[PDB]
């Protein structure tokens, strides 16, 4: 593994021993999946290994995650759950025990929640949980309804949204310690208290700690002037928002040229 | 008498396992 | 180069142009199936014929490990920040040892200016809140 990697794995193992559940927020490219695989490997008492590992990742990340399991360790067995109703139903019937890890999308878990309910789950990790910020969504409630002792996350680039996001994140981390949204809102001073509260059950690396040789990307802006037709349309408009940005980006959408 | 149904049971089980393996190797690409 | 866009209509116009000029055209949008995604993503490592790759932010940037590319071009702006960030990093990860450069085609302060200002303010916030 790596230094930071091993340290995060040890922190996760210590939190598991203490029974705490937390996030694993690191920059993209630092090896989140590798750290999760190492943490899964660390389990040797035959407690989590005996049961399954529900990995609820986004749809796009099904194949890379899958490959990562088929290459990182020749021991873990994957039982993908994403595809035609037939194949998925057959896979569900199969375990209905070598079901080590399971790969499923967010929508597939919510739709087929009943299938997952009848199966007990030793460990659950929901990668890329940056989507799980709105508590009013059905996804949040469905994820909350699962009966799992330990919850782990590998979501990156956290927060940055409104306080709603923060309420959702924290209340998911633990049902206790958090009661109402406005309450959380009530709890320089504010920022320091929030940092102190989130310090124990969270990590962070950034790019300087882990990037030992990574050229600092160069970001370049480029203003572009609107053309004649674009201006005639912008004038018409001036004299909504979606239509507006469209007319800007390109006019063909509202006025494909004729013959 | 019940041995034939038991053996049919495990041959159905291995057929199902073969089908699952076929689905998995189709899924592995 | 990796081009990122949002509107499928836009993507289609861009496709039309990339067929007018011969730069090759390989896309993987949200309408593309997961198997086709996985396929194109296997191709774009260990294959070099694809000059340019056409993605959308939510569909492709998050979790696709596109280290092969050296440059990222954002044709359009996003209201919520940390979304072009996913793409940026997806190209600037660990296997991108060649170079990293992220352009940003914006307009001359027409209506994009408000979006860029909001994005900069939100990025500054998210920067200082927890770091
Ligand atoms: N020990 C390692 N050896 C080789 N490659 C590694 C190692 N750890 C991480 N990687 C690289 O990290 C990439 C996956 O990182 P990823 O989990 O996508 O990061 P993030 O979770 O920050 O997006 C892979 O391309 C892989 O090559
Ligand atoms: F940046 Be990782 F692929 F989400």
């Amino acid at each position: 593994l790596k230094g930071y990697q091993l340290k995060g794995m040890n922190w996760l193992a210590n939190l598991y021993e203490q029974g705490i559940n937390g996030i694993l927020a690191d920059e993209m490219g630092l090896g989140k999946t590798v750290q999760s695989i190492a943490l899964l490997a660390h389990l040797a008492e035959r407690e989590n290994i005996w049961g399954p590992f529900l990995i609820i990742s986004p749809a796009s990340t099904l194949n890379n995650w899958h490959q990562e399991f088929t290459r990182f360790v020749p021991k873990f067995k994957v039982l993908p759950y994403w595809g035609n109703p037939h194949d998925r139903k057959v896979i569900r019937r199969f375990w209905s025990a070598p079901f080590h890890v399971v790969i499923t999308s967010y929508q597939l878990v919510v739709q087929d929640v009943k299938y997952f309910q009848r199966v007990k789950w030793q460990y659950m990790v929901l990668d890329e949980a940056q989507a799980l910020k709105s508590s009013s969504s059905v996804r949040w409630k469905i994820l909350l309804q699962f009966q799992c002792r330990n919850r782990l996350l590998l979501t990156g680039t956290p927060i940055q949204n409104t306080m709603a996001e923060l309420w959702a994140l924290l209340h998911f981390i633990m049902p206790t310690l958090f009661d109402s949204h406005e309450e959380f809102n009530e709890w320089e001073n504010q920022l320091s208290r929030l940092h102190m509260i989130l310090k124990p059950f969270m990590l962070r690396r950034i790019k300087k700690d882990v990037e030992n040789e990574l050229s600092d990307k160069i970001e370049i802006l480029m203003y572009c002037q609107l053309t004649s037709r674009q201006k005639l349309l912008y004038q018409a408009l001036k004299n909504l928002v979606m239509q507006f940005r469209k007319v800007c980006n390109h006019p063909e959408l509202f006025e494909r040229q004729e013959t | 008498l019940t041995e034939e149904m038991l053996l049919k049971r495990e041959e159905r089980a291995r057929k199902r396992r073969l089908q699952a393996a076929r689905r998995a190797e189709e899924h592995k690409n | 180069v990796l081009i990122y866009s949002q509107m499928t209509r836009m993507i289609d116009l861009l496709e039309e142009y990339m067929v007018y000029r011969k730069h090759t055209y390989m896309r993987l949008d949200g309408s593309s199936k997961i198997s086709e995604r996985r396929d194109m993503v296997a191709d774009f490592q260990n294959r070099n014929d694809i000059f340019v790759f056409l993605l959308s932010t939510r569909a492709g940037g998050l979790g696709i490990n596109l280290t092969a590319a050296d440059t990222v071009i954002f044709y359009d702006s996003d209201w919520n920040p940390t979304v072009d960030q996913q793409a940026m990093d997806r190209a600037h990860r660990l296997g991108q040892t060649k170079q990293v450069t992220v352009y940003r085609l914006i307009c001359k302060g027409t209506i994009e200016e408000r979006i860029l200002q909001r994005a900069k303010e939100k990025s500054e916030i998210q920067r200082m809140v927890i770091s």
